[PDB]
């Protein structure tokens, strides 16, 4: 089978890697602009495209053209750009090529908020009138592929995805922290059914406000995301190879997937499936803080780039060293994974940090300090925090913002023997 | 079976408690006892990658005092201390850990210690890749103690051995280091040899192939654009830096595998420098060459103004 | 533009829209002719026109 | 005024030093953002790529090194101790 990645940045990367692993041959695509992002060279092929900039790879008749002359089976949207555009999946499977995604009207029926928002009531799911008080975002991992002739929904496993900065999200979680494992139930069982009931084939993320123990239907996307990386530290899960599965024809039994609440095309059935540890997704952006607490781009070339890497430490990066960052695109520049065994929510939120510590970049201004600061936080300490709690702290927190020294014979270093702040030095 | 009932059985009589690995000589079906270490090892790490356990946790859980069932371990062969039960341990995947050392090759193919500052340092990342070093960019390299750099540890799911190499080859290649001289050259060099797409290889193949593998050892101004590579290849013909060509004019003839691959002009454009020359290899990407595709307000508000 | 983004400091969404309007206005005042007339550049000549300058170097 | 500190022969700096080509008010004009005047030239970074050349412990330290530089510009000295 051919893979076509009509996509960019790191996603593309990320595809091209597991469509490696799984020997397909892959071709890659980048505006004449993208010309050294990383997944050019990582991909067997790579065709440039006519346009320049994001909307270049919007480009249907281009994509498809590429996909023409290099022979791709199967096309592979990434998220954002043309994943959820329904006139491009149709134009595939007219060009009978395989979109990796669900069916053409699934995309409009998903794609239409207030179509989904009905579909939404239609399966028994509660919804917004549009203002809810405290809540919480909470997500549920979906995987959908037909057994018989039915389509089976599985809830591989939840994120909070609270933290977001003017609704960009900075930091998701999995599993979700301290959710009665009534409402856990609650909320995998309304996935799944929402999911089958829509006829979808592949992967989707259920979207819910959660405030106590009432939860509201969000949206839904039938797509792969951003935030897959944590449900993949806690599943075992490579969620791109099972998107690719079911774009191939395989069924939901011989997908072999972890046990959890499904619905058989009929009725629910199953425990919440198993989440092995903890997981954080820190999302690394190449961008500053302005005058008013605002947000610029940052653009530069990394001079100096070196993501943090230990045991339990995961990196789907975009950057590498010489690359020039452009505010062309998105600003992400890298997506450091951190994730721990058991359930010390502490010790995940330690490891974050340090993995942040541990992130070298130079050339360009980051986010690091700004996620570093707001992990800070002693309301974050009990587990989770609410949808307005990163802009609240947003002043409060951006107002908060080793060299080898060589030693001549006879001399020795009086070192620190612990981190603090300095109060009092002696006479040189 | 065999190979782990032998070192359960064995651990348990000598009464030992925590890590542990025993080291056998295979040789077909016929094996042989070679020593145990009764401590932590560099190579631990593809187990975790593999078992899903964190060894030193678990060293550290036992040294407080925990018991053998407390700890919660997977399923495996288990020695009782008198009998041994259970079916071998699940390893998922397959895990290849690569020993990145900051040295380089001398005389006749000896091998010598590097010294240095890190002045690139950057692990290869993304899923399925592990990094377990010591290096950081600015780190200085001591030639006093040893040379192990970093350890890359990749891991695939199921069992393609092909796949694992491949992912294996491209951590390597991903892995930039400057500033010190390191083998990573030697490796890449290594996992290419074809005896090793069986599985395997015994103790005296990366001795008896050394010699053989020791030696085997752009910006643009505005309005430019850069005719790259749309696949590996080997650069047949190339045009003169300064030409004109038509829309669809032949540019470029790459020779990948056993055909040709010609690359035309996107449109009407001029030649300015040319970076590749015919013979050369060049990958997916690799730019081949540079071209460039093919009333004033304010002049009148100065010839005016200087009228007056 | 380092003008502007010192004597003006509010934009929720695109702050680029005002910036850029502060910028092009505020050229009108620091451009080339204007500076002429103070006598702060010898001249504003016409691109046609530095080789004649040029000239009188050597 | 770094500007015309950097054109010299020799900056004596103390630790509470900050040198930098561009004050906070440029670095921000030129949008690259808002930064504390502690973090552009820091004492450290300057006394590594030459910047500084000198470095004194307090004010009156600074004046006394700032003597003793002139003074090899200067002239001869008259009293001298020979080392053992």
């Amino acid at each position: 089978a051919s893979l076509l990645v009509a996509n960019r940045g790191e996603i593309a990367l990320r595809i091209i890697r597991t469509a490696t692993e799984l020997g397909m041959r892959t071709v890659a695509v980048y505006a004449a602009d993208d010309a050294h992002s990383p997944h050019v060279h990582a991909a067997d092929e790579a065709m440039p495209l006519p346009g320049s900039g994001p909307p270049a790879y919007l480009n249907q008749a281009a994509l498809l053209a590429v996909a023409e002359n290099t022979g791709a089976t199967l096309i592979h949207p990434g998220y954002g750009f043309l994943s959820e555009n329904a006139e491009f999946a149709k134009a595939c499977a007219a060009a009978s090529h395989t979109f990796v995604g669900p069916d053409g009207r699934v995309l409009e029926l998903l794609g239409n908020k207030t179509a989904a928002r009905r579909a939404a009531i239609a399966a028994g799911v509660p919804t917004l009138a549009a203002l809810l008080g405290d809540a919480r975002h909470i997500e549920v991992q979906v995987v959908a592929a037909p057994a018989g002739h039915q389509t089976h929904a599985l809830a591989v496993g939840d994120r909070d995805c609270s933290m977001q900065r003017r609704y960009q999200k900075l930091i998701e979680i999995a599993p979700a922290q301290g959710l009665s494992e009534e409402l856990r139930r609650a909320l995998h069982q309304a996935a799944v059914r929402l999911c089958a009931r829509v006829g979808l084939r592949g992967l989707a993320t259920v979207e819910f406000l959660v405030s106590g123990e009432r939860f509201v239907f969000l949206e839904v996307n039938p797509r792969i995301q951003v935030e897959h990386t944590v449900t993949e530290q806690t599943t075992g899960l490579d969620l791109v190879a099972v998107q690719l599965a079911i774009a191939g024809g395989e069924s939901y039994y011989r997908l072999g997937l972890p046990a959890g609440i499904a619905s058989d095309g009929t009725e629910v059935i199953g425990e919440p499936a198993a989440q092995r540890g903890i997981a954080i997704q820190l999302r690394v952006n190449a961008e500053t803080f302005g005058a008013d607490f605002s947000v610029l781009p940052s653009a530069g070339t990394l001079t100096a780039f070196c993501p943090p890497s230990g045991p339990g430490v995961r990196v789907d990066t975009y950057g590498r060293p010489g690359l020039v960052v452009s505010p062309q695109y998105d600003s992400l520049l890298a997506k450091v994974i951190v994730a721990v065994h058991g359930s010390s929510w502490r010790a995940a939120m330690r490891k974050a940090d340090t993995a942040l510590s541990e992130f070298g970049v130079e050339g360009v201004a980051t986010n690091i300090g700004f996620l570093r600061r707001l992990l800070a936080e002693q309301r974050l300490e009990t587990g989770w925090v609410n949808t307005d709690f990163v802009d609240e702290k947003l002043p409060e927190l951006a107002a908060a913002a080793p060299g080898a020294v060589e030693l001549y014979p006879g001399e020795d270093a009086l070192r620190a023997q612990l981190a603090g702040t300095v109060v009092e030095v002696a006479p040189e | 079976r065999a190979l782990h009932q032998a070192a359960v059985r064995l651990c348990a009589r000598v009464g030992l408690r925590g890590l542990a690995t025993v080291e056998f000589l295979v040789s077909g079906e016929r094996f042989v006892f070679l020593e145990v270490n009764p401590r932590i090892q560099v190579e631990h790490t593809v187990t975790e990658q593999t078992t899903g356990l964190d060894l030193v946790a678990v060293q550290l859980a036992i040294a407080g005092g925990e018991s053998y069932y407390r700890l919660g371990l997977p399923a495996g062969i288990a020695s009782d201390g008198t009998e041994v039960i259970g079916e071998p341990a699940a390893q998922r995947g397959i895990a290849i850990q690569l020993r990145v050392n900051a040295e380089t090759f001398g005389a006749d193919f000896s091998v010598l210690p590097s010294a240095g500052t890190l002045t690139a340092f950057c692990p290869p990342s993304g899923p399925g890749v592990r990094v377990d070093t010591y290096g950081r960019p600015g780190l200085v390299v001591s030639p006093q103690y040893d040379s192990l750099l970093a350890k890359v540890i990749v891991a695939v799911h199921g069992s393609s051995w092909r796949a694992a190499m491949r992912k294996a080859d491209t951590a390597l290649s991903e892995f930039g280091v400057e500033g010190v001289a390191t083998n990573i050259g030697f490796l890449r060099r290594l996992l290419a040899e074809q005896r090793l797409e069986t599985g395997w290889v015994n103790t005296d193949f990366v001795d008896e192939k050394l010699p053989e593998l020791a030696a085997a050892a752009v910006e643009l101004y505005p309005g430019e654009d850069a005719l790259r590579a749309q696949l590996a290849g080997t650069v047949v013909e190339v045009a003169p830096e300064g030409a004109d060509y038509p829309a669809g004019a032949q540019l470029v003839v790459l020779e990948a595998m056993k055909m040709q691959h010609v690359l035309a002009a996107p449109d009407a454009l001029r030649t300015v420098r040319v970076l590749v020359t015919p013979g050369q290899v060049v990958g997916t990407g690799d730019p081949l060459l540079v071209f460039t595709r093919t009333t004033r307000a304010d002049l009148d508000e100065v010839i005016e103004r200087h009228a007056r | 533009e380092s003008a502007v983004r010192l004597g003006y400091r509010t934009d929720p969404a695109e702050r680029q829209n005002l910036f850029d309007r502060l910028v092009a206005a505020a050229y009108q005042h620091g451009k080339a002719l204007r500076a002429a007339t103070t006598f702060e550049l010898d001249d504003v000549i016409d691109p046609a026109a530095s080789r004649a300058w040029i000239t009188r170097l050597s | 005024n770094a500007a015309l500190a950097g054109v010299c022969d020799v900056i004596i700096a103390t630790p509470d030093a900050n040198i930098g080509m561009g004050g906070p008010a440029m670095i921000e004009g030129g949008g690259l953002g808002v930064y504390p005047p502690e973090a552009i030239g820091p004492i450290a970074v300057q006394r590594r790529n030459g910047v500084v050349g000198l470095v004194a412990r307090d004010e009156a330290h600074a004046v006394s090194l700032a003597k003793q530089y002139l003074s090899y510009f200067q002239g001869r000295l008259d009293r001298w101790q020979a080392p053992d």
